[PDB]
């Protein structure tokens, strides 16, 4: 995340972070259930193999909230593509249950309908995660969150260099320097309704991080509601 | 702005309108109260509510 704020205690308890061998972390997730992440289909070629870490804010403490799981089944979108990031979303499941307790908690899933018309019509949502603080810098070992302003679709279009398909939505400031980054792809897009927190919005890509004219490319999860449901049902 | 359009209805969470009359509905792990209006966590850590 460039700009925005340090995630406080309690206020991002569904990001999740997908951590290599190494334990370096290097992708995001958001919690879903006990048992399943949400992440992007492209983060999946990031690592061979990988685990998923929850309740962790700072990298370099250990707050006692803390818990590594190990991968069960790895489901990706069969339609995924390395070449428009087109269909770029997976979902995780664990092979032991995530505990829920202060900084773990699932975020919730909207209806579609409702979603397109009451969520993504609002003024922002939130992106959040453990990417780069700048575009050439390294991961930030606090968790960070920023409200990104929906962008209006035309102007999306006109703005890239590369495809937006339907399955694809912008959130974004043209010229200010806030952003999601590297590191923070498959993290979570979550947008506020009477202080309840739904996924709407997965981080996918963008042509660096924060520039000019520039907007951050997310996955429009209301497009794959009912391939969601489908996935955690086995 | 009718039913849904006005202020969601009254809802909570979700709203569908339904034979020309707004319905309520809530995401798992939560209940409809009698009202049909406010959603209630069925225990503890509900989805989508930040852990303070
Ligand atoms: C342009 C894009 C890219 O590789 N594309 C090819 C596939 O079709 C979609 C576009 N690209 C360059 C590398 C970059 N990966 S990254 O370095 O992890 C990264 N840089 N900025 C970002 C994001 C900024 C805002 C959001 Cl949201 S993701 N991710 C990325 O997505
Ligand atoms: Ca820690």
């Amino acid at each position: 995340i460039v700009g925005g704020q340090e995630c406080k205690d309690g206020e991002c308890p569904w990001q999740a972070l997908l951590i290599n061998e190494e334990n370096e972390g290097f992708c995001g997730g958001t919690i879903l259930s006990e048992f399943y992440i949400l992440t992007a289909a492209h983060c999946l070629y990031q690592a061979k193999r990988f685990k998923v870490r929850v309740g962790d804010r700072n990298t370099e403490q250990e707050e006692g909230g803390e818990a590594v799981h190990e991968v069960e089944v790895v489901i990706k979108h069969n339609r995924f593509t390395k070449e428009t990031y087109d269909f770029d979303i997976a979902v995780l499941r664990l092979k032991t249950p995530i505990t829920f307790r202060m900084n773990v908690a699932p975020a919730c899933l909207p209806e579609r309908d409702w979603a397109e018309s009451t969520l993504m019509t609002q003024k922002t949502g939130i992106v959040s995660g453990f990417g780069r603080t700048h575009e050439k810098g390294r991961q930030s070992t606090r968790l960070k969150m920023l409200e990104v302003p929906y962008v209006d679709r035309n102007s999306c279009k006109l703005s890239s260099s590369f495809i937006i398909t339907q399955n694809m939505f912008c959130a974004g400031y043209d010229t200010k320097q806030e952003d999601a980054c590297q590191g923070d792809s498959g993290g979570p897009h979550v947008t506020r309704f009477k202080d309840t927190y739904f996924v709407t919005g997965i981080v996918s890509w963008g042509e660096g991080c924060a520039r000019k004219g520039k907007y951050g490319i997310y996955t429009k999860v209301t497009a794959f509601l009912k391939w969601i449901d489908r996935s955690m049902k086995t | 702005r009718k039913l849904c359009s006005l202020d969601n209805g009254d809802c909570d969470q979700f709203c569908h309108e339904e034979q020309n009359s707004v319905v309520c509905s809530c995401a798992r792990g939560y209940t409809l109260a009698d009202n049909g209006k406010a959603c209630i966590p069925t225990g503890p850590y509900p989805c989508g509510k930040q852990t303070l």
